[PDB]
Parts: structure tokens; C-alpha cells; sequence
RNA sequence: CGAAGGUGUGCUGUGAGGCAUGCUGGAGGUAUCAGAAGUGCGAAUGCUGACAUAAGUAACGAUAAAGCGGGUGAAAAGCCCGCUCGCCGGAAGACCAAGGGUUCCUGUCCAACGUUAAUCGGGGCAGGGUGAGUCGACCCCUAAGGCGAGGCCGAAAGGCGUAGUCGAUGGGAAACAGGUUAAUAUUCCUGUACUUGGUGUUACUGCGAAGGGGGGACGGAGAAGGCUAUGUUGGCCGGGCGACGGUUGUCCCGGUUUAAGCGUGUAGGCUGGUUUUCCAGGCAAAUCCGGAAAAUCAAGGCUGAGGCGUGAUGACGAGGCACUACGGUGCUGAAGCAACAAAUGCCCUGCUUCCAGGAAAAGCCUCUAAGCAUCAGGUAACAUCAAAUCGUACCCCAAACCG
RNA sequence: AGGACCGAACCGACUAAUGUCGAAAAAUUAGCGGAUGACUUGUGGCUGGGGGUGAAAGGCCAAUCAAACCGGGAGAUAGCU
RNA sequence: UAAGGUGAUAUGAACCGUUAUAACCGGCGAUUUCCGAAUGGGGAAACCCAGUGUGUUUCGACACACUAUCAUUAACUGAAUCCAUAGGUUAAUGAGGCGAACCGGGGGAACUGAAACAUCUAAGUACCCCGAGGAAAAGAAAUCAACCGAGAUUCCCCCAGUAGCGGCGAGCGAACGGGGAGCAGCCCAGAGCCUGAAUCAGUGUGUGUGUUAGUGGAAGCGUCUGGAAAGGCGCGCGAUACAGGGUGACAGCCCCGUACACAAAAAUGCACAUGCUGUGAGCUCGAUGAGUAGGGCGGGACACGUGGUAUCCUGUCUGAAUA
């Protein structure tokens, strides 16, 4: 079985921003970066195991990369996916 | 953290920064 | 003034897309010529 | 360390592969993203270790 | 520094006939 | 202790040239005699780059229009705030598709870009920003048309086409109101709903298809009726009576808003119902459809906007109050009705007429074959779970699309 | 009822002026024609160059059409400049 | 091999290693997302949606593998009619696509030249299509020659712009023969006798050599100018190493190298020896390629355009002899 290490790989990092802080303090939701595919079921399962918390629902979105102008060369940032994980009344982190 | 990006030397008519 | 070029992603792909080119041999030859010339954009696509 | 686990059985070597991913791999990535990971060479070391363990599993299991 | 690509058709001349 | 090259000067040869040297330059150059040529440029409306000319000339892209004060700044006709003036208002407003692809918002910068200046910007740099079981795509079905197993045909390539499989510009299950962010919401929050499947339980039951039938399923024009969106007026509630005369009055200003769903089911429209018997038709079968028979009642059934209840003693709500990084924040919150007018919108895929006679398939309903009937499967109720994936910023009659 | 009438949207382009190194490689301004039809329009398909399409102008077929465009034969040939 | 490293634009941060499991280089393995012949189906390439078979924490839901078409073979099934066949399913093997030229075959121009232009030329060229290899094709005389002889094919130099063909115009243009490169001949259409009887092909072992990392590799100092000498001046040294490159101006002797002498755990090419498997000598006798040769009509290839036109090939209609 490889569901285990898959859950250890779908999370990538947490997202920090004033919207992220506002969501956490008001709606008790934490926004974090996830893998490219990172289906909602996998994100929910990963949050359950790693953070030993309970989640109401997970809704994701895909953030398109920006086109940046470095020197005399053009380049595009890599796309990534962020998920708004919603916790129940009881939360830890 | 990676604040330094190593900005390259720009053109003679470059943004004054 | 309606100019000649009226963009449409669907029609563009179905007329000059990769799958359209490979369907017929002549389009396959076109892809071969592009590859030999080493063009970065082999065909038109998003 | 490369031959230290070469004489390990599948079960125990599979376990340490599990531990390498669960601890020191997920936790390190969170620290690096949050910015409290002063030393980054751990990420390189752990990733290579996971690869080294993983290849032995394939080399041992099956062929 | 591209040389002019589109040259318009010359204005029709006065009929000297 | 200074090559080639560059820039001067002085000599010399009949000429193309040669020699010497000053300055610059900085490391290559080459006698003589031979050999080999991409061996000599002023023209080809020659090719490429650079720079003049006209010339500080035309122009600065709708004759909708600006003025003043304050603020920031080195600098303000152009930026921000305020007070006036003017323009659009079936648009120069507000939302989408197509197409763009971060142009969105915040901080910071003014070289280049903007036909001027610029503190400003759709410009440069950094960060942030797109949240869906119900919206759309994806998905199920199909039109034109494409491809096309075998197959037919063709020097080869290949052409045509059956079974099939693709193809929305069409058909098919489900959400509304309020609030919130500098930037997203029918996606987040609150309130109240709905739909399609999986699993389990309980009570009943014959189930069962690429097969049959029904339905889906359709033109133009025209008219009337019943309604709503919406508007006007009155009442009601709150505020005002006023710097140039009058204004407590029939006075003046503002507000008088509330959905989906559920219940009742109305105006209107369609069709006579029910029972029994029989039948070579529906390429097999059939309790279904169709047809033929009688008995009995004159009534049911289907469809159906709006209204009225519930949703909701909830939300919203003028205004007032308390603090302002002086942008705004928090608190409170009365009335919330009636009449009239009225659509190109709904009843209406309706109705009445006309010839030009006005898609298909699936979901859906129903009947059976093979096969299974102590099963499975189906129906009803309850419980539980699932509804993934992609689009979601912004422009969208325009400075962001095509020119 | 109507290839009916007047007239906006919409489609068209008859007259004049402006504009011709224009705002625009056929436009603007003021009038004008059709406006329930042989109408107009969105989306997607089909017809490919000695061919297509054409209520027929040698018109149209990506600002080019009495034979499109691109590459090749090809450094075609030029008793001419 | 190693005391230095973590590719570059391209500094830093945080680390590894220094006598050997840092890094680097070579051999052999592992990993090898999605698109693409794309091959589970479809599709607007890098996307969407499935079936089946194997294994699994909450039924939840996951993991792995397989599932295209065509050709050949085998098995299992199976119509119109008994049999049968077509057909259907399964398994095995192969094919598919790409790639600069060269090679063979199937098609095949026009411009141009002839001072026009139609036979002709351009030209079997450009181009299109198919197939194969490292080369391909061709090829062991039903050939030439001359009644003297030569003995497969291919390529180069002559013969030779000769003989010929040709609106006898423009142009095309051999052969015989001579000199070289390189050499190789065999089998089936069949029976008997004798039976691994040679030569080959597919695979092991051993030997030699090559390839994929490498190692050692000689010999100069002093003064002058100068920012700095490799230059000037003086005196030396190595050389089977003054081929090259770098080094603060031009280096045989500063560095990397070169001449030269060595090295391969592993994986491979070639040349031999030695085994296994498969096909196969030699002798006797016999046979000795029919819708073919040839012919009529129409075309093509041959230098040779139907001309007196031999020879080859073909569409069409005919049709022998066999030693």
C-alpha cells in the first residue's frame, strides 16, 4: 500500500498572508499549499493524519503562475494549488 | 529564505531602480 | 471594418492543431519538416 | 551510510523508509516554508537517504 | 530597423493619351 | 627606449606609389626574389548600418468643457480630496460569451513607455488575489459533418463507406436571500432549501435488455384574456419650516424592501372516463401500444402563470449616537400598507389561422424475450456516506479583443 | 392576409462635403434605401487553384485573383536596360 | 582518480570531505511523470473517461497488471443446408513510427535549347510514392569474338566526340578491344550407395588485439628595460619530448601536454583454437525450368527517333521444338 506516503507528499507548505490570517481567526480555516493534483480527498486525509485534527470540508483552487521579466529574458512562474482547509470548533494549530 | 535574487547589471537606459 | 483574422481557439486547433496535422500524411510531413528545422513551437497550441 | 542497511530485511528497511518520510521529511519542509529552518543541508541529506533506501527495496524485492 | 514592408500601390497617373 | 591601425608634417618618383618623422595606439609586423588571388569602386531607382536635409516646420488622433481651493511633492492646467460647471443616460451605464492571459488589488519607483509635464497609469519592481454536489465545462444523447474494424475501389499515396466512434451552435438531476475582503463569492459566512447515486436496516413484491410502445418532439403570422417585473399617487413613519417676499400646510425631503423551497392549488388550455372480451400489426414475445367489440357513468384526469399562507415576532431599513491611524469603524433602528397604470416578460412547447407543412437521440415512463424466481432484483420508509476533476481575477461596443 | 405602407434597432452604401505623407491601406458628418423577408445574425461544418463559388461583376476565394498562397525545378530565359 | 567539492548566468547561505563509502570520470544496473507509432476508448498533443484480473486501515476508497490494429501459426467454437466453409474467441510470434545522403523499383514534368516552334532537346533530371541494407543493385554466359581466341558482375583510365542516331537541325553518342582495382563460385527441379562427409549458421570456453576511465613522462639561472617578461645581454642543461595550448610582452628547460614506456574489476568489437545444436560431402544413374521462346497489333528500353533495324521488356491476341 502506498496511500500512506502519498498523504505525506500532497502537502507542500502553508500559505501566509493577511487573507490567510483573517480566514484563520474568523472562519477557523487554514490555507496551505498542496501538490499539483492533490485531490480534495487526499488533502482531507493528509490533514487528518499529520495534524490529528478534524476538518469540515476542503475546497481547493489553482493559482496560475505570473510572467516575470528577469534581465533580458522572459520567464513564467510555476503553477501551484492552494487549499482552504476548514476545521471544526476544536483546533490545535 | 531567499531574499537575494542576484539582480543582473542592466542596460544603460535601465529603470533608475 | 471586420479584418480577416477573427480569433477562435476551437477552430484554430481543429485546423492547424497537432491532432489535425497527424491525421493526414501531408501534415505528418509538415511536422517532420518543422522538427528538422528545429522550431521551438512545433505547432499551434495553448 | 550505504551498506549499513544493505543487510536489513524488507520489513525493517521498509519501516525506516516510512520513518524517513514521516519525520525529518515532512517536518523539515514545513520549517523551511515557515522560515525557521536555519540549516538547509538536512533536506538534501534526507532526500538522498530516501532514494538510497528506496533503490534497495527495488533491488531486493522482486529481481 | 526593418525596411518598409508594405508599399502602397502608386496613385494612378493622369491620362496622357 | 613602442608593431599594425589612426592623425599630421616633410621629402621623393612620369604615374599607380614609396620613404622619414611628430601625436595617438598598444602587440604584432615583414625586406628581397618567387607563387597563388574573394587583388583596387563613384554611380547599377545597388545591399546593410550611421548621419544630414526639409525643420524646430506639419502635427500632438472627434469642437462633451472646464474653474477654483486644499493636500502630497524638488516641481501640479493633467495626480488625490472638496465645492461648482459640462457630457452620456436602449449608453459613452450595468452583467456575460468569444478573444485576450495578470491588464485585477496593495506597497514602491519615474530612466524607457504615455504623441506635453507627471508625484499619475493598463509603465518598471515586489507581495497579495480566482474557494462551488446546485453556475459553466467535463459528463449522458444526438444534428450538419468528420474519422472509420471488415468491406468496395484505386499504379503507390490514397478515395468512398457499413457496424461503430466522435462532433453544441441543441436535449438531459439540483439554491435562493442577506452580510463580509484593498482585490473572489449564487463558490466564503449566517438563515432556509433541493437533486442524483452507493451502503445498511425494516415492510412488501416477480425481476429482467443493444428489443417494442409512449414521451421527449418542435413552423410562420395574428389576436384576446389573466398576471408579474416595474412605475405613479395616496396613506403611514422619520426629519425640516428655511440666509431674497410667502410657506404648520391640500406644505417640503427621504423611506415605505424581503427570495428559493414547501403548502393551497386559481384564471386559462387539452382530452369523454371506467370495466370485460377478442385480434395474422409493433421483423420473436408481451399484462404495453394499436385495432375491433359490448356493459355502465356523464365524470374524471392531465397541464397551469399569478394570488394567498409558510419561509420571516428573521434579514434589510431612513435616521441618530460614540470614536476616527480622520479613509471609516462600532452601536441602535420607526413605518414597511392600499389604489391605479402596465409590458417586447410569464400563462403560451397555449389558442385561432396560413401554406412553404415546420430536427435527431438519450435521460424519463411502460411491456416483455433469454435467464433467474428459499436468490438476485425492484418498490416504499429510515439511517449513513459520496457528488470527484477543470474554469472562477480583470477587460469584454473597448486604452485590455480584431485593425 | 401581404417578397404591403411610414419608421428605430439591424443590414445596406445613392448624393455632397471633409479626409488623400488622413483618426481610418474607403472612414467620418448631414441627408438617403430595405426594415415579416429572395430578410439579417451567432456558432460549427462542407466546396482547394486549370479548381471552388458566383441573382453573373472575370466578381470573390485571408488588405493580392483573366488563374490564390508557400516551397522546389531555378542562378528558368532576357537578340533588352 | 582524489583534496578538494555542492552544473552555469552568479556572488552568497547552509554543509560534505582531506587516506579514503566528498566530488569528479568509465563499465554494468536501478529509477525513468505526461504527450508522441501511442497501442484500453476518445480527444482541441502534453487531456478526458473506462472494463477485466489480482491485493488492501471507516461500506467509504485505493495499489499493481492487462485490455489497439494488422500478418502468420495453433487451439476452442461455429451460420445460411447434413457434412463443410466463411465467421467468432483465445494464445504465441512479428510488424507499425522516426532518420542527412547514398541504393532499387513504381510514377513523372515544365521552363530551357533549336536564336520561332510541334519530332527532338531539357530528361528519365526536379518532384511524389514504395521497399531494403550498411552499402544496395547487378552477377557464374541461351555472352563476346572470329572462324585466332577470350571465360560472372561492378568500378577507374583508354578506345572516343570515333562508328552511328538525328526536323541528318539543335543535340545525343556507344561497342569490340586494350591497361588497372578486386577475384568465388554453388544449389533446387531425384532416386540409390556411402552417412556429422567438408563448408556454414546459432551459442559456450580459452588465446591475441582493439574500444569504453587512466598513469609516469626529462631539462635555467643571473642581470638590463618595464606595471608585469617568456624579450635584450651572459653563461648552462634535456631532447626517441622545440607537435600545440596557457602563463602580467615572444618559453625546448613555469604549468597542461607531446615523444616514449605502462595499465581494465566490469562490459564489448575483431582475429584464432576448442565443444554443443541445426542444415549438409562424395560416387552412380537420370533429369535438365510451356503458356515460355517465337509471331500479329500498340508502346518502352537499348547511342540507335521505324528507318533496310538486329537485341531486350511489356499491354493485347496467338503459340513451338525440347536435345
Amino acid at each position: 500500500m502506498i496511500r500512506e506516503e502519498r498523504l505525506l507528499k500532497v502537502l507542500r507548505a502553508p500559505h501566509v498572508s493577511e487573507k490567510a490570517s483573517t480566514a484563520m481567526e474568523k472562519s477557523n480555516t487554514i490555507v496551505l499549499k498542496v501538490a499539483k493534483d492533490a485531490t480534495k480527498a487526499e488533502i482531507k486525509a493528509a490533514v487528518q493524519k499529520l495534524f490529528e485534527v478534524e476538518v469540515e470540508v476542503v475546497n481547493t483552487l489553482v493559482v496560475k503562475g505570473k510572467v516575470k521579466r528577469h534581465g533580458q529574458r522572459i520567464g513564467r512562474r510555476s503553477d501551484w494549488k492552494k487549499a482552504y482547509v476548514t476545521l471544526k470548533e476544536g483546533q490545535n494549530l | 529564505n531567499n531574499r537575494p535574487v542576484y539582480i543582473p547589471r542592466p542596460r544603460p537606459p535601465h529603470p533608475r531602480l | 471594418m471586420k479584418r480577416t483574422f477573427q480569433p477562435s481557439v476551437l477552430k484554430r486547433n481543429r485546423s492547424h492543431g497537432f491532432r489535425a496535422r497527424m491525421a493526414t500524411k501531408n501534415g505528418r510531413q509538415v511536422l517532420a519538416r518543422r522538427r528538422a528545422k528545429g522550431r521551438a513551437r512545433l505547432t499551434v497550441s495553448k | 551510510m550505504k551498506a549499513k542497511e544493505l543487510r536489513e530485511k524488507s520489513v525493517e528497511e521498509l519501516n525506516t523508509e516510512l520513518l524517513n518520510l514521516l519525520r525529518e521529511q515532512f517536518n523539515l519542509r514545513m520549517q523551511a516554508a515557515s522560515g525557521q529552518l536555519q540549516q538547509s543541508h538536512l533536506l538534501k541529506q534526507v532526500r538522498r537517504d530516501v532514494a538510497r533506501v528506496k533503490t534497495l527495496l527495488n533491488e531486493k524485492a522482486g529481481a
